[PDB]
């Protein structure tokens, strides 16, 4: 439900939700699938990304028109570098506005400052900098001693 | 006196240069520089 494509990036974090008919040992089974397929990729800092939950009260949905009615759903919540894209693109469409200052006069007309759209647009400048901190891997490379140094 | 027109129609032939006025974007002047030189030398560098 966000359109960032979860390949352009790594999770650090997952918790799922289960509703009605479910079995803790299926959910087991499917997310050792998950798990196994690392082309879903991982932050390699968090072997135990993780986190499930089930409740045994069915999806229930409001009706209307044509709708589907199943014994069993499921939530994630999940967190990952591949939204960083979307935070460099609405700091990059702010930016451009703000380097010609539209609209910035009816804001300003209300008594807010230019220093304030100054912090925000660096602390986004601080965000981008820290998904990516997150993002760079928990190994910095290797190279053999027996090489000469000169 | 030959007479002439009682009207006058030049009198704002006075005006001044101009032509036009302005103009002057909101807050920024990029490529007034021309694309000159701005770096000196250039390629393999140093080392001590």
């Amino acid at each position: 439900m966000v359109k960032c494509d979860p390949r352009h990036g790594k999770y650090m974090a997952c918790c799922l939700l289960y509703r009605g008919d479910v079995v803790p040992k299926d959910v087991n089974a499917a997310i050792a699938t998950i798990k196994t397929k690392r082309s879903i990729q991982f932050v390699d800092w968090c072997p135990t990304g993780f986190k499930v939950g089930i409740n045994y009260q069915p999806p229930t949905v409001v009706p209307g028109g044509d709708l589907a009615k199943v014994q069993r759903a499921v939530c994630m919540l999940s967190n990952t570098t591949a939204i960083a894209e979307a935070w460099a693109r609405l700091d990059h469409k702010f930016d451009l506005m703000y380097a010609k200052r539209a609209f910035v006069h009816w804001y300003v007309g209300e008594g807010m400052e230019e220093g304030e759209f100054s912090e925000a647009r660096e602390d986004m400048a601080a965000l981008e900098k820290d998904y990516e901190e997150v993002g760079v891997d928990s190994v910095e490379g290797e190279g053999e001693e027996e090489g000469e140094e000169y | 006196d030959r007479v002439q027109s009682k009207i006058g129609s030049l009198d704002n032939i006075t005006h001044v240069p101009g032509g036009g006025n302005k103009k002057i974007e909101t807050h920024k002047l990029t490529f007034r520089e021309n694309a000159k030189a701005k770096t000196d030398h250039g390629a393999e560098i140093v080392y001590k």
